[PDB]
C-alpha cells in the first residue's frame, strides 16, 4: 500500500537553451486497488 | 497552494513592517502532504472557501522554513507542508540590511582646540630615531643652516649657486650637501648607521627614504629629473607619510578633528584638495561614521583618481572626483561657489606661492561658517626633515615670501594670514609641543561670513535657587545690550501681563523645581502661555539624564515642542555640575542666528559635561545593526577570538564550518552550574564527541586564568570556540605536559570517543569497530582489555583489513559470529553499505552505531570519567607525534567539510590578537538563551499582542518565569498554555503600575503565587493623547504621565537597592523615538519616555541595571497593529521607520545586554557619572534612512540630531 | 499512538512534534506494525535530545532468528497486573 516515485520537473526558458532542472522530489503515495491527515492544530489564541 | 505559501510571509512579516526586506521564492520543502480525496471533495462541491493554519518555524531571515496546514470547514486537513523553505531569489546583500538601531555618539560641541592625545605622541622609539639622525647633525646645525636651504633650493636656485648644474659639481653638491648632516665626525660610515637604525622599527620609513634620496639626487641636483620618481615611483614615500610617527600623528589627528567635526557638522559636502594617494582622505574616512553627504576627492592632477576610486569604491556613492587647481579660480574649474561645508588641504598649500590667493579660493567654495581642515608644515626644525623635504618640484614655490619654500608658517602666522582671507582664525590646532608634529600639525578654521554674534527681547525664568540666582547674574552681567524680562518661577510668569511674541527665553525652572513634578499648581497652562510668547526659547538642566529624570521630562516636552512649533527656536543644556557659565548667553545669541544656508547647525539640545561642551548625534550603532542582521545574512565582524568567544559553528545545512561569535552576553546563572570555569582554548576537537548518556561535548584544551596563572586545563564543551564557559564536572584541571600541545587533546578526544562507546554498550561479550580512527585503535584495544570486553577493530585501508563493497558472504566468512554490537566511526560515508551488510550477517539484534551516534557537529558527570580517560590515554600516547593533525580554526573553516567529518582532527585556535583578530560570522543577539530560570520577568504594561510577542520570546530564551501586568490584562488562559509548552510559566498580574499599593499587592500575589524573585522588568505601559500642547489639557498631562512616571518611580523605588539579594538583571523602560525626535501632539508621550530614560541611565549611574529603547512604529504588533493604524503610520514611512515584532524582540534583548554590560563594566570602575559614558543604554531606533527627496515631508530633517542618518544625493 | 497514550498521527509536522513531544527522553522505540510511521520515528529524531538511543519494531520483533530465573517471574508479574486490558481471546487465528 505504498509508491515512492521520484519526479523532477525539469524547464527550458528558450528553444536555444539547454533543458535544466527546475523542481525535484520524491512522492510518497498510500493507495488502495480502486483522518489520513493529523488534525488541524487549535487556532491560535490571540491572532492580529 | 500558492497562497498557502502565502500565509507562511504573512506570518513572517506583518503587513507594512517590511520584515520580508527581499524577494523569497520556495526552494526546497521537507514535505508536503495532500489528501486528494477531500481536496476532490471540495474542490467538486463549491466550497472553495477553506481555512488555513501555518507556523513560520524558522524566521531568523537567511531563509522562511514554514509548517502549513490547510483543512475544510469540517476542520479536515485538505493538504500540509513541512518546512517548506522560503529562500531569497538572489542573496540578502547588505543593501536589504535593516539600520534600525541607532545610539547617542556623543561628541565636543566644538573642535577641541588642543588636538593632544597621548595615544598619537612620538613614541619612545620615534623620539630616539629623530634626535638620533639630530645627533648626526646637531653639533654644527648652526653653520649648517644657510647651506641645508642652499641645498633645499635644487629644484630652483641650488644648481647655480655654485655652478652646481654641471656634471663636478653636482657630483661634489650631492654628498657635501649629504655632509651637512654627516659632517660631524660621521659622514660616509653614516651610510651605513642609517641603514643599522633602519633595522628597528619607527626608523625604516624616514630615515631609510633619506637615505634613498640621497643616492639618487643627482639629476635632480641640476634641476633634470623628478624629485620622486626616480624612487621606483615610490620606495617608502607612502609608508614615510602614513607609518612614521612623525608624518603619522598628524593624520591621527586630523582623523579626530573631522570626526569631531562631522559629528556636529552633518551632511557636510566635503572637499579634499592635494590628497594624492589619499593618505590623509583614507585616515578621516577611517572614522566609524561621519556625516559627509558628499566627499569631493580633489588634487591637481587626476593621475591619483584611479586609485582612489579603487581604495575608496564603499564611499564613491558619497564620494565624487574633480580636479581643482587651488592655485586657480575654482568658479573657472567648474565647481560651484560656497557649495561646501568642509574643505581639507592635504599637504598642498605649501605647493603654491599663491598660498593667500589659494586660501581665498577654498573660502570661495566653502559655505559660510565652513571648516578649513589645514594638512600643513609649520615650525621648521631644519635637524629633522630638511634636505629630504627639499626635494620636491613644487614645493619650494613659495620662497618669495623670503623663507625657505612656503614657509614653515607658525600657528600665530597661520592665524594672521588665515583671518587675512577671510575665515575666522585658528581656533583649533595639533599638538606640537616637543618635536615630531611641526612638519604635518594641522588645523581647522571656520570660514568667517554671518559669523557667530557670540536684539529681541531676552526673558528669563527662573532665578530660585542659589546657583540659579547665580547663573540669573551672570547672565545679567555677560548679556549684551538687549531688552530684558526676568521672573522668579514659571508661577510668575503666568502672572505676567506683558510679554514679547518673539521672546527668547531662557528657562531656569528646571534647576528649581521642575515643571513635570509640579504641573498640578497651573504649571501646563503657564507652558503653554510661554509656548504663546515664545519664539525663541533656551533652557538649562542639571544632569537630568543622570540626577533629576523630571528635568528629562521637560526635555522631551521641548523635544516634541521643537516638532510641534518648527518656529520656535529651542536649545536645552544638561549641565553635570552647574557650578563649572558664559555657555547659556552664546547659546540664547545662538537662538537667533536662524541661518538656514549657513553650515552652523542649529544645536538643538546640548549637554555641558565635564566642564566642555557636547553635542549627540544618532549614527547607526553597526554593532547592533550586524548582530541582527547576522540572522539574516552572513555578517562578518572583526573579532579577536583569543579574548571573545568565537565558536566554529556549523552551516544550517551543514555543508561547511564557519567561525561565529559565540558571545553569551552576560548570562548571570552560574550557580545552578556552579562556578562554570572560563577556558582560553589553545587547541580543540571539530567534532562534538558523545558522552555516557549525557550528550555530546567537544573536547577543548586550552588555559583557564586561575588567580593570573594560565593553568593547562581539558574540558568537554558545549560551545566548542576560542573562549568557553564550561561546568567544572567537565574539565580536567591537570597541567601534565604529556597531554602536550595539540597532541594532548587528539588523544583526550579519541579517547574520550573509545570510553564512550565501551560503555553504552557496556551489555556484550564482544563487539565490533568499522574503520576507527588511526589512533582510535589502540585506545579502544585499552579500553576492552580494562573493561574486559574483546573489541574487533575493522579497517576499510591487530586490525580487520576490510574492504568497502566487500560481499556479505566474504563478511560472514571473516567477521567474527559473537560480535552483539557494531560500532561505525567510518568518518568517509561509503561505508554506509559494507555497515547494512554487516547487519545481515551479524547476530540478529546486534546493537548498531553509527559515526553520527559518537560525533556530530550540533550540540543545541562522575569524576573519574576523565581520569579513566587520561589513564587509558597515557597508555596509547606513543601511537603518534603531538602534532599529527593540527590546523588553524581559519583553515578548518574555509577547507573542512561536515559531510566529511575528519576524526582525530584538532584545531589550533589562535592566541595572539593579531592571529586570532579574525573576521568572525556574527551572531545574532537572541541566538542563545539570555535569560535565567530562577527569576521572574515583569513586563509592565506589557500585555496586548506586543507584550503577549516579548513574554513568548522570553521564555522561547530562557525565561521560565513571566508576569504580565496591565490595568486591564485580556489575555487568553490558551496563550498561557501555549507558552507553558514552551518551557516557561506565564501569569498576569493584573497590576496598576499607576498606584504604588496596586504595585505593593502586585509584588506580594508573586510570593503567594511562590514565583521567583523578579530578576527583570520590562515597563512599557501606555496611554496616548495625540494632540498639540497648546491645545493639550492638564487631565491629559496626568494620563500619559502617571502610568509611565509613576510606574518607574514605584518600580525604582520597590528596586532601588543595588546591594539587594536580587538585583535585576534588566531594567528595560520601553520609549518612542519620539522621545529622540518629538512627534507632532506627542509632548506628553516625548517626556514621559524622555523620564524613562534618564530614570533608567540614572539607575544605571546609582550601580542597578537599566536600559531604554526607543522605539519606531511597531507594525507587527502592539499599539500599532491593535489600533489598526498601518496605513496612517505608513504615510509618514519615512518620518518613524518600522519595528518588527522580532525585531522588536532583538530591540529589546539587545538593550538588555547594553544594561548587563554596563552594570558589569560599573563593576570595572566605569563612572557612568554623565551622560556621555551612557550612550548605549539608549538604543535609538526606529529611524529609517532619511532620503533628502523626502526633506519637505519629514518635519524633523532639518534636526543635525539626525545628521548622520541622512541618505546622500550628490 | 498514531491512532495515558500521545495521540500522535503519522505525517506530523516535527514542529508540532517539539510542541508536544517531552524534552527529557534519551531513547526512542518505535514498536509500529504500520511502516508508514517510519518518517515520524525519523522526526522524532530530530526533535528529541541528540543522540537519543532509537529502537524499531525490527529490534524487537522478527520473523527469522536462525537466561536468569528472575525473567520470566517478572514477566509474568507484570503481565498479571495487565491481564483484564482485554479478553483472552483478542486475536486468535
Ligand atoms: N510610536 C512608538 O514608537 C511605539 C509603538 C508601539 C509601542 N511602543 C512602546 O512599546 C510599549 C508597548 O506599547 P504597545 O504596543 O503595547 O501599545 P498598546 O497596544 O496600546 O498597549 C498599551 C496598553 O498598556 C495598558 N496599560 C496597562 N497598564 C496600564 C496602566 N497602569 N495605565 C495605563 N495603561 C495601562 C494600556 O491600557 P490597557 O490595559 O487596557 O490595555 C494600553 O492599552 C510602550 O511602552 C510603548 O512606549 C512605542
Amino acid at each position: 500500500g505504498s509508491m515512492t516515485i521520484s519526479f523532477k520537473i525539469d524547464s527550458c526558458l528558450s528553444k536555444e537553451g539547454n533543458l535544466s532542472l527546475s523542481a525535484k522530489g520524491q512522492l510518497a503515495l498510500t493507495i488502495e486497488d480502486v483522518h489520513h491527515l493529523p488534525p488541524p492544530e487549535e487556532e491560535h489564541p490571540h491572532m492580529n | 497552494l500558492d497562497v498557502a505559501f502565502q500565509t507562511v510571509i504573512g506570518a513572517y512579516s506583518s503587513p507594512g513592517d517590511r520584515r520580508l526586506r527581499c524577494l523569497y521564492v520556495p526552494t526546497h520543502v521537507d514535505r508536503i502532504t495532500l489528501v486528494p480525496s477531500l481536496c476532490l471533495a471540495t474542490a467538486e462541491s463549491g466550497c472553495e472557501k477553506v481555512a488555513f493554519n501555518t507556523i513560520n518555524t524558522y524566521d531568523k531571515g537567511d531563509y522562511l522554513s514554514g509548517d502549513i496546514v490547510v483543512f475544510d470547514a469540517e476542520q479536515t486537513t485538505l493538504f500540509q507542508v513541512e518546512n517548506i523553505t522560503f529562500k531569497p531569489f538572489s542573496p540578502p546583500d547588505a543593501s536589504t540590511d535593516h539600520a534600525m538601531f541607532a545610539r547617542w555618539s556623543w561628541g565636543p560641541l566644538t573642535p577641541d582646540s588642543l588636538l593632544d592625545n597621548p595615544e598619537y605622541w612620538a613614541t619612545a622609539q620615534d623620539k630616539e630615531a629623530i634626535p638620533i639622525i639630530e645627533r648626526i647633525v646637531y653639533f654644527y646645525i648652526r653653520s649648517f643652516l644657510s647651506q641645508l636651504t642652499l641645498e633645499e633650493r635644487q629644484q630652483a636656485a641650488f644648481h647655480l649657486q655654485k655652478q652646481i648644474e654641471w656634471l663636478e659639481q653636482v657630483l661634489a653638491s650631492a654628498k657635501e650637501g649629504r655632509h651637512l648632516w654627516y659632517d660631524p665626525g660621521w659622514e660616509n660610515d653614516t651610510e651605513a648607521q642609517i641603514e643599522h637604525l633602519c633595522t628597528a622599527n619607527s626608523y625604516h620609513p624616514h630615515v631609510r627614504l633619506v637615505q634613498r634620496v640621497g643616492q639618487h639626487l643627482l639629476p635632480t641636483v641640476r634641476s633634470n629629473g623628478n624629485p620622486f620618481d626616480l624612487l621606483d615611483h615610490d620606495g617608502l614615500l607612502t609608508e614615510f607619510y602614513t607609518n612614521t610617527l612623525s608624518f603619522g600623528p598628524a593624520l591621527h589627528y586630523a582623523r579626530e578633528l573631522v570626526a569631531q567635526i562631522a559629528h556636529r557638522y552633518q551632511s557636510m559636502d566635503i572637499l579634499e584638495i592635494g590628497a594624492g594617494t589619499g593618505g590623509a582622505t583614507k585616515y578621516v574616512l577611517a572614522t566609524p561614521q561621519l556625516g559627509f553627504n558628499s566627499y569631493t576627492y580633489t588634487d591637481i592632477s587626476t593621475g591619483f583618481f584611479e586609485q582612489a576610486r579603487e581604495q575608496f569604491a564603499p564611499f564613491e556613492d558619497r564620494m565624487v572626483f574633480e580636479p581643482l587647481d587651488i592655485r586657480r579660480s575654482p568658479a573657472e574649474q567648474g565647481f560651484e561657489p560656497h557649495a561646501y561645508d568642509l574643505i581639507i588641504a592635504s599637504n598642498v598649500l605649501h605647493a603654491t606661492p599663491d598660498l593667500e590667493k589659494t586660501m581665498a579660493h577654498a573660502r570661495s567654495l566653502l559655505k559660510p561658517g565652513g571648516q578649513m581642515v589645514i594638512l600643513e608644515i609649520t615650525h621648521k626644525e631644519h635637524t629633522r626633515l630638511g634636505f629630504i623635504f627639499g626635494l620636491f618640484a613644487d614645493w619650494w614655490a613659495g620662497v618669495d615670501d623670503g623663507r625657505c619654500t612656503e614657509p614653515f608658517v607658525s600657528f600665530d602666522r597661520w592665524d594672521a594670514i588665515l583671518k587675512r582671507v577671510g575665515f575666522s582664525g585658528v581656533d583649533s590646532r595639533t599638538t606640537d609641543r616637543d618635536a615630531n608634529l611641526f612638519p604635518t600639525s594641522v588645523f581647522s578654521t571656520h570660514a568667517i561670513d554671518a559669523t557667530v554674534e557670540y536684539y529681541p527681547p531676552l526673558v528669563v525664568v527662573g532665578g530660585q535657587t542659589p546657583q540659579s540666582q547665580r547663573l540669573l547674574n551672570d547672565i545679567k552681567a555677560i548679556m549684551p545690550p538687549r531688552p530684558l524680562q526676568t521672573y522668579k518661577r514659571l508661577v510668575d510668569l503666568l502672572d505676567a501681563e506683558e510679554l514679547p511674541m518673539k521672546s527668547t527665553f531662557v528657562m531656569l525652572t528646571e534647576l528649581d523645581e521642575e515643571l513635570f513634578a509640579g504641573l498640578t499648581e497651573e504649571t501646563f497652562e503657564a507652558t503653554k502661555l510661554l509656548l504663546t510668547y515664545a519664539s525663541n526659547t533656551v533652557w538649562l538642566t542639571e544632569n537630568a539624564w543622570v540626577q533629576h529624570p523630571h528635568q528629562a521630562s521637560t526635555i522631551g516636552m521641548l523635544r516634541s515642542i521643537r516638532r510641534e512649533h518648527p518656529d520656535l527656536g529651542v536649545h536645552v543644556l544638561d549641565v553635570d555640575a552647574v557650578e563649572t557659565v558664559e555657555q547659556v548667553l552664546r547659546l540664547e545669541e545662538h537662538t537667533d542666528e536662524l541661518a538656514s544656508s549657513t553650515t552652523w547647525t542649529q544645536e538643538p539640545e546640548v549637554s555641558w559635561c565635564k566642564g566642555r561642551p557636547w553635542i549627540p548625534r544618532l549614527k547607526r550603532d553597526l554593532a547592533r545593526n550586524n548582530r541582527m542582521n547576522s540572522s539574516r545574512r552572513p555578517i562578518y565582524e572583526m573579532i579577536d577570538s583569543s579574548r571573545a568567544p568565537v565558536a566554529l559553528q556549523t552551516a544550517r545545512d551543514s555543508s561547511s564550518y564557519f567561525l561565529e561569535s559565540a558571545e553569551t552576553w552576560f548570562v548571570p546563572e552560574s550557580v545552578q552550574q556552579m562556578e562554570t570555569k572560563t577556558i582560553y582554548v589553545h587547541f580543540s576537537c571539530p567534532h562534538a564527541l558523545r558522552v555516557q548518556a549525557l550528550g555530546f561535548f567537544y573536547l577543548v584544551q586550552g588555559h583557564v586564568q586561575e588567580g593570573n596563572r594560565e593553568v593547562p586545563v581539558v574540558a568537554l564543551a558545549e560551545r566548542n570556540a576560542s573562549i568557553v564557559h564550561v561546568r567544572p564536572d567537565y574539565i580536567y584541571t591537570e597541567a601534565d605536559n604529556n597531554l602536550s600541545e595539540g597532541g594532548g587533546s587528539l588523544m583526550v578526544t579519541v579517547l574520550a570517543a573509545a570510553v564512550l562507546a565501551e560503555t553504552v554498550i557496556s551489555v556484550t561479550d564482544s563487539i565490533l569497530v568499522l574503520n576507527p580512527p588511526s589512533i582510535c585503535g589502540q585506545m579502544l584495544l585499552h579500553a576492552g582489555e580494562e573493561i574486559g570486553l574483546q573489541v574487533h577493530l575493522a579497517t576499510t585501508s591487530s586490525w580487520l583489513t576490510l574492504h568497502a563493497r566487500d560481499t556479505d558472504w566474504h563478511l560472514r566468512r571473516v567477521l567474527p559470529r559473537g560480535v552483539q554490537a557494531l560500532v561505525d566511526l567510518s568518518a568517509d560515508q561509503s561505508c554506509e553499505g559494507l555497515t547494512q551488510r554487516m547487519m545481515k550477517v551479524l547476530m540478529p539484534g546486534c546493537a548498531h552505531y553509527r559515526a553520527a551516534d559518537l560525533f556530530t557537529d550540533t550540540v543545541s558527570l562522575p569524576a573519574a570519567y576523565w581520569e579513566h580517560v587520561v589513564s587509558l590515554a597515557r597508555q596509547g600516547l606513543p601511537s603518534v607525534s603531538e602534532g599529527w593533525e593540527v590546523m588553524p580554526c581559519t583553515q578548518f573553516a574555509a577547507h573542512a567539510d561536515k559531510t566529511r567529518p575528519d576524526l582525530s582532527t584538532v584545531i589550533s585556535w589562535p592566541r595572539e590578537s593579531d592571529e586570532a583578530t579574525l573576521p568572525t560570522r556574527v551572531r545574532s543577539i537572541d541566538a542563545e538563551t539570555l535569560f535565567a530560570a530562577d527569576k521572574t520577568y515583569l513586563l509592565v504594561g506589557l500585555t496586548g499582542d506586543l507584550g503577549r510577542s516579548l513574554g513568548r520570546w522570553m521564555v522561547q530564551h530562557g525565561a521560565c518565569h513571566i508576569v504580565l501586568t496591565s490595568r486591564n490584562p485580556q489575555v487568553n488562559p490558551k496563550w498561557l498554555a501555549h507558552v507553558e509548552e514552551l518551557g516557561g510559566r506565564v501569569t498576569v498580574l493584573s497590576m496598576d503600575v499607576t498606584s504604588q499599593n496596586s504595585v505593593e499587592a502586585g509584588l506580594a500575589k508573586l510570593k503567594d503565587l511562590h514565583l521567583p524573585p523578579v530578576g527583570g522588568i520590562a515597563f512599557g505601559p501606555l496611554v496616548l493623547q495625540d494632540v498639540m500642547l497648546n491645545n493639550m489639557e492638564l487631565p491629559m498631562m496626568e494620563m500619559v504621565l502617571n502610568p509611565k512616571v509613576e510606574g518607574v518611580r514605584i518600580l525604582h523605588e520597590k528596586f532601588s537597592d543595588p546591594t539587594s539579594s536580587n538585583p535585576l538583571d534588566f531594567f528595560v523602560m520601553f520609549s518612542s523615538i519620539v522621545a529622540v525626535m518629538g512627534n507632532p501632539g506627542q509632548a506628553n508621550y516625548s517626556a514621559a519616555n524622555c523620564y524613562l530614560q534618564a530614570l533608567a541611565q540614572q539607575r544605571v549611574a546609582s550601580g542597578l541595571a537599566a536600559s531604554t529603547i526607543d522605539i519606531g512604529a511597531v507594525y507587527g504588533v502592539g499599539f500599532v497593529t491593535r489600533a489598526e493604524l498601518e496605513e496612517d503610520f505608513n504615510a509618514i514611512r519615512f518620518m518613524f521607520d518600522s519595528v518588527e515584532e522580532h525585531e522588536l524582540h532583538t530591540l529589546f534583548a539587545e538593550a538588555v545586554v547594553a544594561g548587563r554590560r554596563a552594570v558589569h563594566q560599573q563593576e570595572q570602575q566605569r563612572k557612568f557619572a554623565t551622560v556621555l559614558d551612557m550612550a548605549d543604554l539608549e538604543l535609538t531606533t526606529g529611524i529609517p534612512p532619511l532620503d533628502p527627496a523626502l526633506k519637505d515631508r519629514i518635519t524633523f530633517f532639518d534636526d543635525p540630531r539626525i545628521g548622520n542618518l541622512k541618505i546622500p544625493e550628490y
